[PDB]
C-alpha cells in the first residue's frame, strides 16, 4: 500500500497499546480511546477521498459524533468514579474480584 | 425461499398439519403443564383456580405450534425438494450401482470358537 | 430513574440490538453496537453504589476497545474490497479484528474476565439483559461473516470458553457470579458448532436464551443473591425449588430435558464433518458445568438447610413480583426434547 | 487396598484434585483493570506471531 | 441482513451506500466504478462459493 | 476452595452497598489579600474554595 | 391498578396527596412512661392514625382474619420469659430482640405506605430508629452475647437504611426511679422483676445516642411526666414546628415512588431479617422449620394467597 | 378466615375475566378458519 | 507453531534424534514462554527479577519435558526398529511426565503426569496414523 | 520534499500518538492529542477533504477542553509526570520514537519497507486521481447527501445524540 497507510495503521496500534496498557490515570486511558478514533477517522478519509466514493464521504463525520458520544460516557464513569475515591485511579476499581 | 417470510406462498401447496396431530396434541399438553405452574407458583389450587386463565395457556400454545408445526413440515418438504432436484441436475454424481446378490459377493468368515 | 426514562432507555437497547440485525451496511452495525452500548450503561448504575459503578466502567472499557476493533476490521475491509456490505471479509487481518472484537463483546475467553465480575456487580434484572439479550447482536455477525472466519480461531476460543467456563464456576458461591462462568461455558458451544451449522448455532443461543431468563427469574422472585440465601426457599416457596432443579438439570444437558437438545445436534453436526475429538472433549469438559449445577440443586432442593427464626415473618406474605412468562418459560426450559424436529424452523 | 483406595485414587480422587486446582488458578484474580488488559495484549500477539490467526 | 427487514417492507436503510457504483451525488463516479460494476454483474447470483 | 491468595477475600455486602470512603476531598486554602485590589490592601481573607 | 410504574406515569405522584398535614410522628420514652396514651391522643387530635407499638403479634394484626397466632409460629419467643430468665440457654433473649425488630420493621413500612397512598399521616410508638436502645440494654446487663449485637447490627445496617426518618420525635422522659414505681403499680408479675440497671440503661442509650442522632435530622420534642399528661398542649407544639431539617425536603416524586415500591412489597421489606448468618439464637434446624411450616399452612385461611381459601369461604376460585 | 384487609383478588375481576375468554375464543375460531382455509387452499393447489 | 510442528513430522520417525529434540524443545520452550506471559501478566511479579526468575523456570521446565519426549521417543524407536508404533510416543509421554514430576518435587504430580501424558502422547501417534481431525475442515 | 508533505505530517501524527499513548500526565497527553489532530486535519486536508479535516480539528479541540477541565479537577497530582519524569513513561516513550524512527529510515532508503505488511515509499502522490474538473467540491457533495440520502444515518445518529443527554443525566445522578 501507500506509504501513509504505514503512519496512520502504526498510529492506531500505537495508540491500541497505550489503551491495553494502563498505568494509574484512567483519563490517561480515556484519551488513548480517542486517540484510536482519530486515527481511524484519518484512515476511512483517506480512502474514501482518495477513492472518489463521494457517498461514503459522510461516514467520517457519522464517526466522530459516535466518538464523542462515547467520550462523553467515559466522563460520566470517571465523574463517578473519581467522587466514589477521590481519585481516577483504575486500581480502586477492584471491588469486584470478590 | 421468500425473503424474511415465515410461511412463503409455495407453502400453501402443502397440507396443513391435522388439528388431531400428536405433536399438536403435546404443545397442548405443555400449555396446560404451564397454566398448573403458574396456579402453584402465585400459590392457588393448583387445578381449580382460574380455568379462564388455564384455558388460555392452552389454546396460546396451540395456536402459535400449529403455525411453528406448519413451518417445520415446510422446511423439510424444502430440504427434500432441494435435494432430489440436485440429484436429478447431477446424474453422474449419484449413478445407479449394479446390485450383486450375497451368492457373488465374497464376505469372510470369522468363527465364534 | 423515571419510569418513562427507564422504559425509553430499554427500547433504545433494543433498536441498537435491532439496528445490527437489520443492517446491510457495516457502518450501521457499528453504530446499532454503540448505541446499545449507551443505553445500557445507566442500566447498570441504576442503583448507584461503588459496586456498580466499577462493573460499569469495566464494562465500558471493554465494549469500548471491541468497537475500535470492530471499526478497524470494517475500515480494513473498506480498503480491500471497496464496500461495506455485511458478509464475508476480504482480508484476513479483517476477518482476525474481527472475529476477537466479538469475541471480547461476548465475554468468550480469555477475553472473559469481566463477565464474572460485570456480572455480580449489577442487579439481577440488569444482569439478565446481559447475559441474554446482549449476545444476540454479536452471535448475528458471527451468523453473517463465518465463511471467512479463521477455523482455528473461532475452535480455540470455543475450547478455552467452555474450559474456562466450567472450572471458573467451581469456585463461585454467589449466584451471579455462577450464572457468568455458566454464560461462558454455553457461549463456546454456540461458536464451536458456527463453522459447520449455524442454524444449530441459533437453536444453543435460543435455548440458553430460555433456560437463562428462567433462573434468573427465580432469583429474582426471591431476591436471592448467593447459595446460602437461595438456600433457605424451601422454607418459603417449595414448588419454587423444583422449578430450580428442573432447571438446573436441563441446564446440566440431562436428557429428557430440552437442554440436552443444544449439545445433541451440535454433536451430531460435528460428526457428519468427521470431527470426533472435539465434540468428545467438549461433552465431557461441560460436565464440570453439571457439578456446580448439581451443588445447587442440593443446597437448594435435595436438602433442607437451616433456617433462622425471622423467616416465619415471610410466611404470612405471598410473592408480589411479576415473575413475567416465568410458567411458560420453566416449561420450555425443561419439556421441550419430545419437539427437537422443530428446530427446522430456524433454517 | 484396591476398592477403598488404589481404584479411587487414579480415578475419581485424581480428577477432583485436579479441577479444583484448575478452578482456584482460574479464579484467583486480582480484578485490576490493569491486569485483565495486559492479558488482552498478551492474547493478541501471541495470536498473530504463534497461531498466525491474521493469515 | 441477518433479518431482512429491508427487503421483506422494500425500505432502503442503508444499502444505498453498501457500493461505490451505487446511484451517487450529480452522478459522481467512483474511481474504481467500473471495476466494481464488472466484478459485482460477474458474481451476482451465483453465490460466494462459485464467485470466489 | 480456600487457597492463601483469597485468604483476604470477604464475601461481599448483603444488599451490595459497600460503605462509603472516608476519604477526605480537600478544599483549595486561598490568600484573598493583603495585596489585592478587593482586600482594600490590608484584608488577609483566608478563603476555603471547592471551585 | 394496583401501584406500580403504570399508575404513577398517568398522575400517581405522592405530591399530590401530601399536605402540610401528612407527617409521621414517633413517641419514643422509658417502660411504663405514658408513651400509649400520648401517642393516642396526639392521633386523634391531629386526625392521623394510630399504630400500637408493634409486639411479637404485630403481624399476625395484619394477615389472615387479624388474630394473634399460636406462639410456635413467632418462635416461641416470649416476653414473660424474657421478664423472668432473661439468661435463658434457648436463646429467647435476643431471638425476642431480633424479632420485635422485624416487626417494627414491616410496622413501620406499612406507616410509610399508608402516609405515602393517602397523605394522612401516622403516629408511631417507637421504631426501628428507637429500637436498639432495649438491645444496647440487654447486651450491658450480659443477657445476650455480643455476637447478637453483631448480627443485630448487620441486620439494621442493611434495612434501616432505605427510609426516611420520622418527621417529629416526640419523648417522654421519665426518670428511673418513678419508672420502677410506675411498674410496681401497673401489676403486671413479670414486669416487676425488672432490675433498674437495666431500665438506666434503656434512658442512657436513649438520651446517649437516640436524640443527638435524631435532632440532626427531625424535630424532637422532649416532654417531661407532667408536661406529657396534656396531650393539648404536646399537640399545640407539633402544630407550630418549623420543619426545616432532615430528608424529608430533598425528596420528589421520582424518590418517593421508590419509596412507595419498597414499603408495600412486604417481603422485600423483610428480605434482609433473615440473612443467612447461623447464629445459635436464631438459626432454626431443618426438621423443626419443616413442621412448623407445615402445621402454619394447615391454619385457616393460609394454605392459598388470600382469597384463594374456600375453607373460609372463598367464592369464584375457579374464575380469580 | 374472614380477612382483616380485603384481599386484593377477594373478587373476580370481571374485565379480565372476559378478556381472557374472549381471546381463547377469538384465537379458536381464528385458528379453525385458517385451518379450513389452508385445506382447500390444498386441495386446489394439487387438483383435489 | 506452525512451521515448527511441520519440521517435526518431516523427519521419519526413528530417524535423526538430534533434529527431533530441537523439535520438541522448541514446542515445549515456547509453550512454557506463553505459560509464563500471562502467569507475569495476571499475577504481577513484585520485582522485576523475579518475574525473569518465574520464567525462566517455566520456560526450562516446558522445554525440559518437550526434549525428554522428543529424545525418548526417537530413541525408543529406533532401538526397536519400529517407527510408526504409537508406544514410542507413549514411552516419550511417561518421561516427560516424570520430568515435570521431578521439577515439581511431587511423586503423585509424576505418577499422573507419566498417565495421562503418556496416553495422550500415544493418542496423537495414532491420529497422525489415521489422520484424526481435531479441528476439522467443514465438508458437509 | 514538499512531495512528501502528507508522510511528514504522518510522521508527527505518530509522533503526537507517542506523546499522549505513553501516558504522561493528561494535561501532556491532551496536547500530543491536539498536535496529532491539527497534522490529521493537514493530512486529511492534503487528498481533497478540507472539510473533513478542519471539522476533526475543530471537536476535539473542543473535546480536549472538557478533558483539561475534568484534568484539573480529577485526574491531578501534586508532580503531574512530564515524559522525562518517569521511568515507564520514558521508556514508551523512546520505544515508540525508535520503532518509528526505523521505519522511517528504512521506508525512505529503499523507497519501499516491511513492517509486517509491504509499504510503497514512492510518495503519496503516485496514487492521486489525475483528471478534475468538475464546478463543485466532491466532499462537500458527499457529506451534503446525509439530509437526502441519509435519512436513516440522520435519525440513529439524532435519536443517540439525544439518549446520549438522557444518560449521562442518569449516570452522574449519585
Ligand atoms: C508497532 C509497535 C507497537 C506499537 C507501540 C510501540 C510503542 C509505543 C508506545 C506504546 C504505549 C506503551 C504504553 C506503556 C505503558 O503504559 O505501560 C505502563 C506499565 C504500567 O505503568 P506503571 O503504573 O508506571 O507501572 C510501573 C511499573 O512497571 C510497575 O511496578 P511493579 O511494582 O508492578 O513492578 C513489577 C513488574 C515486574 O516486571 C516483570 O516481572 C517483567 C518480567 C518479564 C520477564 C522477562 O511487573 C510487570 O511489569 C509485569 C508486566 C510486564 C509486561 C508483561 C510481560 C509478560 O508499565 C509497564 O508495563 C512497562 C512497559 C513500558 C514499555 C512499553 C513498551 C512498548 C511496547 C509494548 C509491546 C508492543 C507490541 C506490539
Ligand atoms: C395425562 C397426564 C399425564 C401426567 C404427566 C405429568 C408430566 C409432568 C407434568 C409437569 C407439570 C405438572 C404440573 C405443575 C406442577 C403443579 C402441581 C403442584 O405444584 O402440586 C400438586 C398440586 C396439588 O397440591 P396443591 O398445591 O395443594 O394444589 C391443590 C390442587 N389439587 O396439583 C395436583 O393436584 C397434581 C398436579 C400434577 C402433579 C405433578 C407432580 C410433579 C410431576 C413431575 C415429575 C416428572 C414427570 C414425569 C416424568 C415423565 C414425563 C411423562
Ligand atoms: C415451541 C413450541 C411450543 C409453543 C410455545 C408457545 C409459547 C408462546 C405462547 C404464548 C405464551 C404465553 C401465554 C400466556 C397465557 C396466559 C394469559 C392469561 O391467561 O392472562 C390472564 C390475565 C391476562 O389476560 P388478558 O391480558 O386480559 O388477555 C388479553 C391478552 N391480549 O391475567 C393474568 O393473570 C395473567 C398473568 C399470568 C401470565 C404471566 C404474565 C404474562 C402476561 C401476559 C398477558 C396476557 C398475554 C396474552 C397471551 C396471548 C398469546 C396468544
Ligand atoms: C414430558 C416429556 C419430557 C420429559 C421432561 C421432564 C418433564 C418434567 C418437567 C418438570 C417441570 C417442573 C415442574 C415440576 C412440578 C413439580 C410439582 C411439585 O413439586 O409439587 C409442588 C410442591 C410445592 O409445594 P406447595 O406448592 O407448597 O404444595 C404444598 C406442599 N408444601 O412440591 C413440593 O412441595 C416438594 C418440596 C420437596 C422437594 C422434593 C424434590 C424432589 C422431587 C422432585 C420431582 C420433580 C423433578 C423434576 C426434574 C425432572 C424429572 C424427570
Ligand atoms: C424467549 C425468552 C423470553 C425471555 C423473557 C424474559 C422475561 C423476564 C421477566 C423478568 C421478571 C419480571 C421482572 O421482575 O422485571 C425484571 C426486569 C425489570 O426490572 P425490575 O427490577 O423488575 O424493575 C425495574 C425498576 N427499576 O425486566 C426486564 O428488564 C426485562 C429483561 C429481559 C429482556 C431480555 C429477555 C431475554 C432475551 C429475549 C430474546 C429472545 C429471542
Ligand atoms: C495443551 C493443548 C495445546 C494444543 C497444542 C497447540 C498446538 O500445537 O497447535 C498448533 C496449531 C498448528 O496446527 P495447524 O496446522 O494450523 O492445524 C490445521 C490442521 N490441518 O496451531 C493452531 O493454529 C491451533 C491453535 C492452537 C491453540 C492451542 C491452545
Ligand atoms: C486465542 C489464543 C490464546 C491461547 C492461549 C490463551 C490462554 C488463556 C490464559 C488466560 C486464562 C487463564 C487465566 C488463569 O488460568 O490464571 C492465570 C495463571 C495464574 O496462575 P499461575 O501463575 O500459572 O500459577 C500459580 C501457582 N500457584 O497464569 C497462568 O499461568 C495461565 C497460563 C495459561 C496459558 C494457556
Ligand atoms: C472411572 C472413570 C470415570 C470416573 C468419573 C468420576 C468423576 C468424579 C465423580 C465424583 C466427584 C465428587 O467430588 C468430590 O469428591 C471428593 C472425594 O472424591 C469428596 O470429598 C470427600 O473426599 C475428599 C478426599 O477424599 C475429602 O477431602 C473430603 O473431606 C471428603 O468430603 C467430595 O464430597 C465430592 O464432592
Ligand atoms: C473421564 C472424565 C470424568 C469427568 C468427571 C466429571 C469431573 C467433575 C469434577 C468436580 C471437581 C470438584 O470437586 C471437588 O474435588 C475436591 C477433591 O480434591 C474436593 O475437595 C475435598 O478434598 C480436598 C483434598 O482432598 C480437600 O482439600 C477439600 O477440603 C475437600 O473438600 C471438593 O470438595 C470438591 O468440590
Ligand atoms: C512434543 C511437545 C511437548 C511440549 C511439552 C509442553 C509441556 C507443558 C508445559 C506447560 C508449562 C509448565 O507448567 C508449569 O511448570 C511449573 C514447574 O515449575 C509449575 O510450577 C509449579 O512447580 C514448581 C515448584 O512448585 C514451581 O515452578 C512453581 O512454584 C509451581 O507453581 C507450574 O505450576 C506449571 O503450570
Ligand atoms: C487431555 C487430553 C486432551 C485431548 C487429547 C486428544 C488427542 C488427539 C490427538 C491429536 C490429533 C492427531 O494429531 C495430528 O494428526 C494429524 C493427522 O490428521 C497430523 O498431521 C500430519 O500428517 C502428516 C503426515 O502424514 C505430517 O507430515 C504433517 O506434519 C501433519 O499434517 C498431525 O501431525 C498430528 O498432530
Ligand atoms: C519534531 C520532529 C519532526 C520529525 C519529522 C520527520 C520528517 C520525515 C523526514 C522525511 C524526509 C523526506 O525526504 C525526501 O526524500 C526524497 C527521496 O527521493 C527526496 O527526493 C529526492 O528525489 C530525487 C530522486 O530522483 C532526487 O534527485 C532529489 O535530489 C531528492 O529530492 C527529497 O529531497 C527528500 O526531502
Ligand atoms: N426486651 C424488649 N422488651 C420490649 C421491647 N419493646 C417493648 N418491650 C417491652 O414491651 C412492654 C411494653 O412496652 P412499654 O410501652 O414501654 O410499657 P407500658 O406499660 O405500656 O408503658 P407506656 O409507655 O405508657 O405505653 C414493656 O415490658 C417493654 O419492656 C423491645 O424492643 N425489647
Ligand atoms: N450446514 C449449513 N451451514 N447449512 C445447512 N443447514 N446445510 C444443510 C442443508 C439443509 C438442511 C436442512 C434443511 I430443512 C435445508 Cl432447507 C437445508
Ligand atoms: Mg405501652
Amino acid at each position: 500500500m501507500s506509504m501513509v497507510y504505514m503512519n496512520i495503521m502504526m498510529a492506531f496500534t500505537v495508540s491500541l497499546v497505550g489503551l491495553l496498557m494502563y498505568r494509574s490515570h484512567l483519563m490517561s486511558s480515556l484519551l488513548c480511546l480517542e486517540g484510536m478514533m482519530l486515527s481511524l477517522f484519518v484512515m476511512a478519509a483517506l480512502t474514501i477521498l482518495n477513492s472518489h466514493f463521494t457517498l461514503a464521504s459522510m461516514m467520517p463525520i457519522i464517526l466522530l459524533v459516535f466518538a464523542a458520544c462515547e467520550a462523553a460516557l467515559g466522563l460520566s464513569l470517571l465523574v463517578m468514579v473519581s467522587n466514589t475515591y477521590g481519585t481516577d485511579y483504575v486500581q480502586n476499581l477492584n471491588l469486584l474480584q470478590c | 425461499r421468500a425473503t424474511f417470510q415465515f410461511l412463503p406462498d409455495e407453502a400453501r401447496s402443502l397440507p396443513p398439519p391435522k388439528l388431531t396431530d400428536p405433536r399438536l396434541a403435546f404443545v397442548g399438553f405443555l400449555g396446560y403443564c404451564s397454566g398448573l405452574i403458574d396456579n402453584a407458583i402465585r400459590r392457588r389450587p393448583v387445578l381449580l383456580a382460574g380455568l379462564h386463565r388455564q384455558l388460555l395457556y392452552i389454546t396460546s400454545f396451540v395456536f402459535v405450534g400449529y403455525y411453528l408445526l406448519k413451518r417445520q413440515d415446510y422446511m423439510y418438504a424444502v430440504r427434500d425438494h432441494d435435494m432430489f432436484s440436485y440429484i436429478k441436475s447431477h446424474p453422474e454424481d449419484f449413478p445407479e450401482k449394479d446390485k450383486k446378490t450375497y451368492g457373488e459377493v465374497f464376505e469372510e468368515f470369522h468363527p465364534v470358537r | 430513574m423515571n419510569p418513562i426514562i427507564f422504559i425509553i432507555i430499554l427500547l433504545t437497547i433494543m433498536l441498537g440490538t435491532i439496528i445490527v440485525m437489520i443492517s446491510s451496511h457495516w457502518l450501521l452495525v457499528w453504530i446499532g453496537f454503540e448505541m446499545n452500548m449507551l443505553a445500557i450503561i445507566p442500566i447498570m448504575m441504576k442503583n448507584h453504589n461503588p459496586r456498580a459503578t466499577e462493573a460499569s466502567t469495566k464494562y465500558f472499557l471493554t465494549q469500548s476497545t471491541a468497537s475500535m476493533l470492530l471499526m478497524m476490521a470494517v475500515i480494513i475491509n473498506l480498503m480491500f474490497s471497496g464496500q461495506w456490505t455485511v458478509m464475508k471479509l476480504f482480508n484476513p487481518m479483517a476477518s482476525m479484528l474481527m472475529t476477537m472484537a466479538l469475541a471480547m463483546k461476548l465475554g468468550m475467553a480469555p477475553f472473559h474476565f469481566w463477565v464474572p465480575e460485570v456480572t455480580q456487580g449489577i442487579p439481577l434484572s440488569s444482569g439478565l439483559i446481559l447475559l441474554t439479550w446482549q449476545k444476540l447482536a454479536p452471535m448475528s455477525v458471527l451468523y453473517q461473516i463465518f465463511p471467512s472466519i479463521n477455523l482455528n480461531l473461532i475452535l480455540t476460543l470455543s475450547v478455552l470458553s467452555i474450559l474456562i467456563g466450567g472450572w471458573g464456576g467451581l469456585n463461585q458461591t454467589q449466584l451471579r457470579k455462577i450464572m457468568a462462568y455458566s454464560s461462558i461455558a454455553h457461549m463456546g458451544w454456540m461458536t464451536a458448532v458456527l463453522p459447520y451449522n449455524p442454524t444449530m448455532t441459533l437453536l444453543n443461543l435460543i435455548i440458553y436464551i430460555i433456560m437463562t431468563s428462567t433462573m434468573f427469574t427465580m432469583f429474582m422472585a426471591n431476591s436471592t443473591t448467593t447459595t446460602l440465601s437461595l438456600s433457605h426457599t424451601w422454607n418459603k416457596t417449595p414448588i419454587m425449588t423444583v422449578l430450580i432443579l428442573a432447571t438446573l438439570l436441563s441446564m446440566g444437558g440431562l436428557p429428557p430435558l430440552s437442554g440436552f437438545m443444544p449439545k445433541w445436534m451440535i454433536i451430531q453436526e460435528m460428526t457428519k464433518n468427521n470431527s470426533i475429538i472435539l465434540p468428545t472433549f467438549m461433552a465431557i469438559t461441560a460436565l464440570l458445568n453439571l457439578y456446580f449445577y448439581m451443588r445447587l440443586t442440593y443446597s437448594t432442593t435435595l436438602t433442607m438447610f437451616p433456617s433462622t427464626n425471622n423467616m416465619k415473618m415471610k410466611w404470612q406474605f405471598p410473592l408480589m413480583k411479576k415473575m413475567t412468562f416465568l410458567p411458560t418459560m420453566v416449561v420450555l426450559s425443561t419439556m421441550m426434547l419430545p419437539l427437537t424436529p422443530m428446530l427446522s424452523v430456524l433454517e | 487396598l484396591l476398592d477403598l483406595i488404589w481404584l479411587e485414587a487414579i480415578l475419581p480422587k485424581t480428577i477432583s484434585l485436579a479441577q479444583m486446582k484448575a478452578s482456584t488458578l482460574v479464579t484467583n484474580q486480582k480484578g485490576l483493570i490493569k491486569l485483565y488488559f495486559l492479558s488482552f495484549l498478551i492474547t493478541i500477539l501471541i495470536s498473530m506471531i504463534l497461531f498466525n490467526f491474521h493469515e | 441482513p441477518f433479518f431482512d427487514v429491508q427487503k421483506r417492507l422494500g425500505v432502503d436503510l442503508d444499502r444505498w451506500m453498501t457500493i461505490q457504483s451505487a446511484e451517487q451525488p450529480h452522478k459522481i463516479p467512483s474511481r474504481c466504478h467500473a471495476f466494481e460494476k464488472e466484478w459485482i454483474e460477474c458474481a451476482h447470483g451465483i453465490g460466494s462459493i462459485r464467485a470466489e | 476452595y480456600p487457597t492463601k491468595e483469597t485468604a483476604h477475600w470477604k464475601p461481599p455486602p448483603w444488599n451490595d452497598v459497600d460503605p462509603p470512603k472516608d476519604t477526605l476531598v480537600s478544599n483549595l486554602t486561598l490568600n484573598f489579600g493583603p495585596q489585592h485590589p478587593a482586600a482594600h490592601g490590608v484584608l488577609r481573607l483566608v478563603m476555603e474554595l471547592s471551585g | 391498578l394496583q401501584y406500580g410504574p403504570l399508575a404513577y406515569i398517568l398522575g400517581e405522584k405522592a405530591t399530590k396527596k401530601m399536605t402540610e398535614k401528612s407527617k409521621l410522628i414517633t413517641v419514643d420514652g422509658n417502660i411504663c412512661s405514658g408513651k400509649s396514651k400520648l401517642a393516642k391522643e396526639i392521633a386523634e387530635k391531629l386526625g392521623l392514625k394510630h399504630f400500637p407499638e408493634a409486639g411479637i403479634h404485630y403481624v399476625d394484626s395484619t394477615t389472615g382474619d387479624g388474630k394473634p397466632l399460636p406462639v410456635q409460629f413467632s418462635g416461641n419467643c416470649s416476653l414473660e420469659k424474657f421478664y423472668d430468665d432473661p439468661k435463658s440457654n434457648d436463646g429467647n433473649s435476643y431471638r425476642l430482640q431480633a424479632w420485635l425488630y422485624a416487626s417494627r420493621l414491616l410496622q413501620y413500612a406499612d406507616a410509610l405506605e399508608h402516609l405515602l397512598s393517602t397523605g394522612q399521616g401516622v403516629v408511631l410508638e417507637r421504631s426501628i430508629y428507637s429500637d436498639f436502645v432495649f438491645l444496647e440494654a440487654m447486651y450491658r446487663q450480659g443477657f445476650i452475647r455480643k455476637q447478637c449485637v453483631d448480627h443485630y447490627n448487620q441486620v439494621k445496617k442493611v434495612t434501616i437504611c432505605e427510609y426516611l426518618p420520622p418527621h417529629v420525635v416526640v419523648y417522654v422522659d421519665v426518670p428511673v426511679p418513678e419508672v420502677q414505681s410506675r411498674i410496681q403499680k401497673k401489676g403486671n408479675p413479670h414486669e416487676m422483676k425488672i432490675t433498674s440497671a437495666y431500665l438506666q440503661d434503656i434512658e442512657n442509650a436513649y438520651k446517649g445516642t437516640f436524640l443527638p442522632e435524631m435532632s440532626e435530622k427531625c424535630e424532637v420534642l422532649q416532654y417531661s411526666a407532667w408536661e406529657a399528661q396534656d396531650a393539648e398542649k404536646v399537640v399545640e407544639d407539633i402544630e407550630y414546628l418549623k420543619y426545616d431539617k432532615g430528608p424529608w425536603l430533598d425528596q420528589n416524586d421520582r424518590k418517593l415512588h421508590k419509596l412507595r415500591m419498597l414499603v408495600q412489597d412486604k417481603l422485600e421489606v423483610l428480605n434482609y431479617t433473615s440473612i443467612p448468618v447461623f447464629l445459635p439464637e436464631v438459626t432454626v434446624g431443618a426438621h423443626q422449620s419443616d413442621q412448623v411450616f407445615q402445621e402454619f399452612t394447615e391454619l385457616p385461611g393460609r394454605k392459598y394467597r388470600a382469597g384463594y381459601n374456600e375453607d373460609v369461604g372463598d367464592k369464584w376460585i375457579w374464575l380469580k | 378466615k374472614f380477612y382483616i384487609q380485603e384481599p386484593p383478588h377477594g373478587s373476580p375481576n370481571w374485565l379480565k375475566v372476559g378478556l381472557t375468554l374472549g381471546t381463547s375464543v377469538f384465537l379458536w375460531i381464528y385458528l379453525i378458519k385458517q385451518h379450513n382455509e389452508d385445506v382447500l387452499e390444498y386441495k386446489r393447489r394439487n387438483g383435489l | 507453531a506452525k512451521t515448527v510442528l511441520r519440521q517435526y513430522w518431516d523427519i521419519p520417525e526413528g530417524t535423526e534424534c538430534h533434529r527431533k529434540t530441537y523439535a520438541t524443545t522448541s514446542i515445549g520452550g515456547a509453550a512454557g514462554l506463553v505459560v509464563s506471559a500471562y502467569s507475569v501478566a495476571l499475577k504481577t511479579p513484585t520485582s522485576f527479577l523475579e518475574g525473569v526468575a518465574r520464567t525462566g523456570r517455566y520456560t526450562f521446565t516446558a522445554a525440559a519435558i518437550g526434549a525428554i519426549f522428543g529424545l525418548t521417543s526417537c530413541i525408543s524407536a529406533q532401538v526397536r526398529e519400529k517407527p510408526d508404533d504409537p508406544l514410542n510416543y507413549l514411552i516419550g509421554g511417561c518421561a516427560g511426565g516424570l520430568i515435570l514430576g521431578a521439577r515439581t518435587r511431587s511423586y503423585g504430580i509424576g505418577a499422573a503426569a507419566c498417565a495421562y501424558m503418556g496416553l495422550t502422547a500415544a493418542l496423537v501417534k495414532m491420529g497422525q496414523l489415521e489422520g484424526w481431525q481435531v479441528f476439522a475442515e467443514p465438508k458437509v | 520534499m514538499m512531495l512528501y508533505i502528507v508522510f511528514i505530517l504522518s510522521v508527527i501524527f505518530v509522533m503526537g500518538f507517542v506523546g499522549f499513548s505513553s501516558k504522561p500526565s493528561p494535561i501532556y497527553g491532551g496536547l500530543g492529542l491536539i498536535v496529532s489532530g491539527g497534522v490529521g486535519c493537514g493530512i486529511v486536508l492534503n487528498f481533497g477533504g478540507s472539510f473533513l479535516g478542519l471539522m476533526v480539528f475543530l471537536i476535539y479541540l473542543g473535546g480536549m477542553m472538557v478533558v483539561f477541565g475534568y484534568t484539573t479537577a480529577m485526574a491531578t497530582e501534586q508532580y503531574p509526570e512530564i515524559w522525562l519524569s518517569n521511568k515507564a513513561v520514558l521508556g514508551a516513550f523512546v520505544t515508540g520514537l525508535l520503532m518509528e524512527f526505523f521505519m522511517v529510515y528504512y521506508v525512505l532508503k529503499d523507497k519501499e519497507v516491511e513492517v509486517v505488511f509491504e509499504f510503497n515509499g514512492l510518495g503519496d502522490w503516485v496514487i492521486y486521481d489525475t483528471g478534475d474538473s468538475g464546478f463543485f467540491s466532491e466532499e462537500a457533495m458527499g457529506i451534503a447527501a446525509l439530509y437526502s440520502y441519509g435519512t436513516w444515518l440522520v435519525i440513529v445518529t439524532g435519536w443517540s445524540l439525544l439518549i446520549g443527554v438522557v444518560v449521562i443525566m442518569e449516570i452522574t445522578r449519585g
